């Protein structure tokens, strides 16, 4: 399958630029689109005295032209041209054709509605270059202005133009002003309605991790989620398969991610066993999680050369007891044995953990309380009421998740 | 191929008949009756219908034959069958 | 693969294999030529899913004479499971 | 049968070139020559008949009655279908097989 | 049952027969040219 | 067979200059007619002397000598002998009928086997449009209907009267008329003659650079004109070429050639009557073209009574153009002609009810009656073609009910 | 089913061999 990335808003563009530079670095694709010859495999031992061949899948994201030039499957949507200019200058490989240029959520939503035909033509143009499309990836901020309204309208348009036949992820960034709570609730309503799997990122928790920029961590997590897809292995290798393993019902679709920070410091993790235990720590999760949390699904990513199986097995066994699983979900912890890109010189391990826990009760409770405080033509107020009721519809559902 | 060639020959022979039907050009060509004209048009009706239905029959049989052969042995004929089916 | 194993023909298998090679990451694989698909037992009661097997051709090398047929049969049993 | 069905082309070859272009290969080439000449000729018969059907004075005459007009329209559409079918068949045979 | 394979078995046999029908007929024509003299 | 080009009016002459520059560049013919170091066949468009000089077959017609002087000076290999210098223009064309008839007969005698007449002219050209309208009549009369005519008429962006008067004869005598709008040409550019020249040069590519198929203009045109009434063609050109971000595959050329924004005339929903796509590259991957043809057939809305076939010609790039990337031209027959013809008729009716500028044409009582009957006939013919194109859309077209 | 095609193939192999032997016989006798 193929994945199409859409970036909306200033924050979305800032994240996407580093996300694409990360992917280009891993796959050895230079900023000008030229490809690098593939280094010989490390575990493919050979006898010893004493150019287009590849074994990865970079084209799952980049369109390989007839002239051996790669180009990302990205679409940049916003109104301020400064961020787009910076992004294009940093990465000339971006297709100029794919760029679209133009505070209140309603104004942005109406602008998206009026100019929906052009954006739709762009989406169809990108899809036409893809055979056997798999999913869409969205990088946008829930609150912030252009991103909220434009991303919500694009969400609805993509959801209903293709009959929901392809799943649609969402790398939403939550805000850390009088208009912000309204925007957050209004966008979260469409996130509930249309999105298939949402990665919640909280700026305050990102700042908590950082001080031990903020967009680099989001880029790293997003570019490490799809590691099995770009370097296929025994399991997964499909975006639908990864998501389906963490979403038991359509309602419990909000995922959160944990990141191991110490990928480079010379006091890095000793081995896989240590990192398996350290990943469960609550101080490195990207969403504030209390001690009353319970996990619905578990997924751990390991990225390194020739990982020791004994350490991984022992780490899984020890971590299974520590984690508090929801009563009606069987105790199951899964580890993804990803492959490190041969182009990267760094030999240290990296590991990203993706979880579906019940900590969303508190986060949406804070959002709901702020919205209720701020509330104290008429059509918009009806939409506000509908968003309030839709959010409560999963507040109570996540609460009921505790019960058999 | 036989049907197409004979249809072209029939088209050529039709040109002579159309002279008699209309009057405005019959006078010019004759330089070198209602019942008769009606008979001529009635004859052309059945002849043309016969050619039309013969074309339909030949097309159906030809597509079926290509489809079976392409499914059995030849890969190249299968895509031709798909194209011709998408045509008619 | 939905239809019975007797209905599947060689041309459909070749089309399937070529399309799957183009879609996946094997199109850049060094020995993509050696890959070849087959159906083992085209019985009426066996569907496509119960008969399709992928075969890696090494007949072009003398190594194939070392590897007796029994080993290949045990390689096709484990693949089936 | 029309002469087109029976016109052949032969090319004797110098020694030793004829050893590689063996007579069995040239015979298989000759069969293709005959087939392609048949199809080319029919396409040339489909174009000339299309020139008359559209622009010859008799066919293009405007003073026919309604019935004859509809008859002419039906005949033109049927001939267009035959033309498209022959061009599709020739395209397959020549680009999808030979080239 | 005989194993099914991506290559068309009947196509190969049919092509062999056609190539054996060309050799036979060319040989017959040559023998006719040889005998009548 | 050989082709004869006729250039009428200032716009026609400029477009012809660009067209002949493009053609000479493609065949490597120098400005003086000398060759440059054959498998191609420029003889279909150039006369070859026994002193190795190539001269165009075109005939230049214009009311003033400035445009012809510029055209001849720019391209010295034009033969000066072929240079000649609304109602007033048409009556002027009647006076010069003998000279023009002999002038064209000279070119016909000079070639060995004539195939078709090309005509470059502007419908909104005023007097030059009148002389071209007379040219069509005289050619069709003298040479009968054995030789077909192709007119690359440029449509308009008092003009309504001229457009209707020229369109009457364009409908009557032309055999296959291309439609170009300056509006869509300048929209694409967002000078303009370089698009028309490119389209016209590419339309005949299979003739000048022979391949397996489509060796004659009869084959090219017959695929697009099921009925002599529906003779207007819509041409589409892919502009994204020679840039770094070009179309990566011919398959994407086939898919993106159908965009309505690239069409050379203003278009909503349309039904296609016939299709033919040009692909021009040194090497073409067959399997990509097969996939693109299948997708194009499954995507495009054909009229019910048409065979629903899409034809792709595999043009060959000129040796004299160095290793340039793929380019392609699309020529279609749509039902979108009803919109532009309706626009023209609306303007004509609006300006005919108001006797704004008819004094320049109505000189007396007999002139009033003559112009009235002529205008009525033109209006009725245009309505007839609109009704025919509208009846093509519905499903009961072949029914006698 | 394909047994029948193989049978015809071998029959034509024999016929071709017979024709070639006929050529050799004729040439030997003429010499």
């Amino acid at each position: 399958g193929e994945t199409i990335t859409l970036q909306v808003g200033q924050c979305g563009n800032q994240v996407g630029l580093q996300y694409w530079q990360q992917l280009a670095t891993e796959h050895g694709i230079q900023s000008d689109g030229s490809s690098t010859p593939y280094p010989k495999d490390i575990n493919d031992l050979q006898l010893q005295e004493l150019g287009k061949y590849r074994n990865d899948h970079p084209e799952l994201f980049f369109t390989l032209s007839d002239s051996n030039t790669y180009t990302p499957r990205s679409i940049l949507i916003d109104m301020e041209p400064s961020v787009i200019a910076k992004s294009t200058s940093a990465l000339p490989m971006f297709n100029p054709r794919n760029v679209h240029l133009s505070n209140n959520w309603i104004n942005g939503y109406k602008y998206g509605t009026e100019e929906e035909e052009t954006l739709l033509n762009l989406i169809d143009r990108e899809v036409d270059k893809c055979d056997n499309l798999s999913n869409f990836q969205l990088f946008h901020s829930v609150a912030g202005g252009t991103g909220s309204g434009v991303g919500s309208k694009m969400l609805e348009v993509i959801s209903d133009r293709y009959g929901h036949k392809k799943l649609l992820n969402t790398f939403s960034i939550f805000p850390s002003v009088v208009v912000q709570p309204y925007n957050t609730i209004l966008t979260l309503k469409r996130l509930i309605d249309y999105s298939d799997a949402t990665f919640v990122f909280h700026n305050d928790s990102l700042n908590r991790i950082e001080n031990i920029g903020a967009n680099k961590l989001i880029a790293l997590v997003s570019a490490s989620v799809s590691n099995p897809l770009r370097f296929p292995g025994y399991m997964y290798s499909s975006m639908e398969s990864i998501v389906s393993n963490l979403i038991p019902t359509p309602d419990l679709k909000f995922l959160t991610s944990s990141i191991a920070p110490f990928s480079t410091q010379k006091h890095n993790y000793l081995n896989e066993y240590d990192m398996l235990l350290e990943l469960s720590n609550d101080r490195y999760k990207t969403n504030r999680v209390s001690g009353d949390t319970s996990y619905i699904s578990m997924l751990n990513y390991l990225i390194g050369d020739n990982l020791d199986q004994r350490e991984i097995r022992k780490g899984i066994l020890k971590s299974q007891q520590r984690i508090s699983f929801v009563p009606w979900v069987a105790r199951s912890v899964l580890v993804v044995h990803g492959k490190k890109s041969p182009y990267l010189k760094n030999t240290n391990l990296e590991g990203i953990q993706v979880t579906n826990n019940t900590s969303m009760i508190d986060v949406f409770t804070k959002i709901l309380k702020q919205f209720d405080l701020l509330i104290k033509e008429n059509e918009v107020m009806e939409m506000f009421n509908e968003s309030r009721e839709s959010v409560k519809s999963i507040i109570d559902e996540y609460k009921a998740c505790k019960e058999i | 191929l036989d049907f197409i060639f004979h249809f072209n020959n029939y088209i050529v022979q039709v040109k002579k008949v159309l002279v008699l039907l209309n009057h405005e050009l019959f006078n010019e060509y004759s330089k070198e009756d209602q019942e008769s004209i009606d008979k001529r048009f009635a004859n052309l009706s059945d002849t043309f219908l016969m050619q039309y239905e013969k074309f339909g029959e030949n097309l159906v049989t030809f597509l079926a034959t290509i489809k079976q052969v392409g499914e059995r042995e030849n890969q190249g004929l299968l895509e031709l069958s798909n194209r011709l089916e998408l045509c008619f | 693969f939905n239809e019975s194993s007797v209905n599947i023909s060689s041309t459909y298998l070749r089309k399937v294999l070529q399309d799957a090679i183009q879609i996946s990451s094997v199109k850049n694989f060094e020995y993509v030529d050696r890959l070849d698909s087959r159906v083992l037992n085209p019985q009426h009661g066996n569907l496509g899913w119960e008969s399709f097997t992928i075969e890696y051709k090494i007949d072009d090398l003398p190594m194939s004479y070392l590897f007796e047929g029994h080993q290949h049969l045990q390689y096709l049993k484990m693949f089936h499971f | 049968e029309p002469t087109i069905t029976s016109v052949d082309l032969t090319i004797p070859l110098p020694f030793p070139l004829n050893l590689v272009l063996n007579q069995q290969l040239s015979y298989q080439y000759e069969i293709m020559f005959k087939l392609l000449i048949n199809i080319k000729f029919i396409s040339k018969y489909n174009s000339s008949n299309w020139q008359e059907m559209n622009y010859s004075k008799i066919w293009t005459n405007s003073h026919f009655n309604s019935s004859v007009k509809k008859w002419i329209l039906r005949c033109r559409v049927l001939h267009s279908r035959i033309c498209s079918f022959i061009h599709e068949l020739e395209n397959y045979i020549v680009h999808d097989v030979i080239e | 049952n005989i194993a099914t394979t991506t290559k068309s078995r009947e196509e190969e046999l049919n092509k062999r027969i056609v190539n054996y029908k060309i050799q036979l007929k060319l040989m017959k024509n040559f023998l006719q040219e040889l005998i009548d003299r």
